[PDB]
């Protein structure tokens, strides 16, 4: 994707303040709570039986860190997302070969979590810039 | 079908929204127009600039329609009958656009209701908005 | 809601399908497994080769479920109740996969019913299969 | 996209038999009938009142030819679909900027029309090859 300078600024400034230890777990966990079929993709992750359990599961939280890492990698190489993510998808064998819609669902849950954590600061223009990035990272990660 | 706990969760979140309902609808619309610019093509006659009284008035209409659906949550096809005919049969809204507005409504609630937007309530609100969207897309001809 | 003309169109197409219903279900499944290989992950224990008796038997079960829905087309939530719980609650089928199977069912009918698959009947069958899919995805927890 | 040789063969051999003057209008027309909101994309095309009216509209039939042409161009350059379609999208201003899902819907209607016209010949492996092409052309045309 190509971001305008204001869009790049809108993303970068708020991204610097994200709690990188928690926000990924919260988004990945809400994905499993809100869209329960996604738990099938993570049946190797243990107990996903209730909202509280999902949200406290340690491998949720761990791979949540990795989801943010993929966002940061994407933001750093917006003009070559496929080259950025090629090793990431391939190291996974078939695990990332699910419908592209679930990557768009994950990106939108992440947007919801950023709105939850930043409140008024997650303005409509800031959201719009993030939507460009989460769309690009979604397309590349499902390829 | 929405469960009793979904219905409680939706009504609780609307309770906390309170009288800001109209302003949050306007904000959700603005979020939709900026994030998903193809949706602006349904509003070529509106001024979509920030602070636009037309977006403010329309956001109040949308919030009032959601509140009517909340208030008649077990009778949503009948309650939303006129609006389903308008959107699907007259305006020919692409059904994808209802997912985009629902997402922006969720983002708006999350940005204003940090305590209420738990994962359980988020799941309930998503189910409710998808139910409204299903009704509003049910009458294509 | 399905119109009187939709209901007539669907029942007419099933009538012409006749006793091939089972074989056409198996064909739709094969079409889905080859075209959309992620769907195979729900059947890791089946032999999915062409001619597989497991695919044939499962295709008859799927056709019989669709025929039950046709036969109770105004009571589909009740008639499909056990199957919605199976697919949504136990198997956790991605809802996108119902659009994929619906598409393959349409392709199968088109490839066998050249006279019956008019644009109007195509639209009615799409609406019917989407209604079934909506029921089958209604009970996620 | 990369097609295997038998996939290319499956697409190419049946594509050579397509009636290029009608199959495109049939697909584009069924799109408007089965997914009525798509008529809004074609307000400049005249009468789209009934199924019979949609199927008979000459501009439907004419742009149907153009849709097949886009498919053939895609099959000719499967490894660089964006460079194939860049001028095609740009010559339309913002006419092609609708949700990518509608391009997927058109591609799947085309598949239904090919099954309708070819019957048994449109085997499951033949369909699967076409699904790869229509998915790649959908992604490129929506970019
Ligand atoms: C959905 C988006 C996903 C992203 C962005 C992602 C990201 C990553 C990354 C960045 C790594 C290795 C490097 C590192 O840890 O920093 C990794 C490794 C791994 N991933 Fe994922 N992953 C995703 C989904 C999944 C799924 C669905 C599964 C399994 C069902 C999975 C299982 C694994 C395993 C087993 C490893 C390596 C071994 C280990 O660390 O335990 N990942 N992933
Ligand atoms: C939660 C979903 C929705 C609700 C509850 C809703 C509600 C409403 C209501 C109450 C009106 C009537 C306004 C009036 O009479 O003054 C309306 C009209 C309209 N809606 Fe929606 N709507 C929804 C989704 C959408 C979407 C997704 C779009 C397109 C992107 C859309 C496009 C329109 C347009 C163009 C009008 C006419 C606006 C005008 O010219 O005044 N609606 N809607
Ligand atoms: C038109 C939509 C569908 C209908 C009418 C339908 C019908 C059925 C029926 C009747 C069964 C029970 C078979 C038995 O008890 O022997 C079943 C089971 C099953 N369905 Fe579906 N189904 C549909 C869609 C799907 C889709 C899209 C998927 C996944 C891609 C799926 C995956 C499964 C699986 C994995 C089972 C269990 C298979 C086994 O282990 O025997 N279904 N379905
Ligand atoms: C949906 C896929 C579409 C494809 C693949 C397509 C294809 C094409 C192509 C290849 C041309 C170049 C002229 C030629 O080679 O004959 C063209 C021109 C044109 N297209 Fe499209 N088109 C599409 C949709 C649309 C839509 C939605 C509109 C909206 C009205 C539109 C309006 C036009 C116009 C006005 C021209 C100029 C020539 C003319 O028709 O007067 N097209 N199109
Ligand atoms: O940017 N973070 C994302 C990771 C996976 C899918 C979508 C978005
Ligand atoms: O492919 N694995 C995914 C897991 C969660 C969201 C999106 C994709
Ligand atoms: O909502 N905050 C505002 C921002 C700019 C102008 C007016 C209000
Ligand atoms: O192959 N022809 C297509 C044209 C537009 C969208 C999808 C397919
Ligand atoms: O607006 N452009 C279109 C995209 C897909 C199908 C038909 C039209």
């Amino acid at each position: 994707v190509h971001l305008t300078p204001e869009e790049k600024s809108a993303v970068t400034a708020l991204w610097g303040k994200v709690n990188v230890d928690e926000v990924g777990g919260e988004a990945l966990g809400r994905l499993l709570v809100v869209y329960p079929w996604t738990q099938r993709f993570f049946e190797s992750f243990g107990d996903l039986s209730t909202p509280d359990a999902v949200m406290g599961n340690p491998k949720v939280k761990a791979h949540g860190k990795k989801v943010l890492g993929a966002f940061s990698d994407g933001l750093a190489h917006l003009d070559n997302l496929k080259g950025t993510f090629a090793t990431l998808s391939e190291l996974h064998c078939d695990k990332l070969h699910v419908d592209p819609e679930n990557f768009r669902l994950l990106g939108n849950v992440l947007v919801c979590v950023l709105a939850h954590h930043f409140g008024k600061e997650f303005t409509p223009p800031v959201q719009a810039a993030y939507q460009k990035v989460v769309a690009g990272v979604a397309n590349a990660l499902a390829h | 079908v929405l469960s009793p706990a979904d219905k409680t969760n939706v009504k609780a979140a609307w309770g906390k929204v309170g009288a800001h309902a109209g302003e949050y609808g306007a904000e959700a619309l603005e979020r939709m127009f900026l994030s998903f610019p193809t949706t602006k093509t349904y509003f070529p006659h509106f001024d979509l600039s920030h602070g636009s009284a037309q977006v403010k008035g329309h956001g109040k209409k949308v919030a009032d329609a959601l509140t009517n659906a909340v208030a008649h949550v077990d009778d949503m096809p009948n309650a939303l009958s006129a609006l389903s005919d308008l959107h699907a049969h007259k305006l020919r809204v692409d059904p994808v656009n209802f997912k985009l507005l629902s997402h922006c409504l969720l983002v708006t609630l999350a940005a204003h209701l940090p305590a209420e937007f738990t994962p359980a309530v988020h799941a309930s609100l998503d189910k409710f908005l998808a139910s409204v969207s299903t009704v509003l897309t049910s009458k294509y001809r």
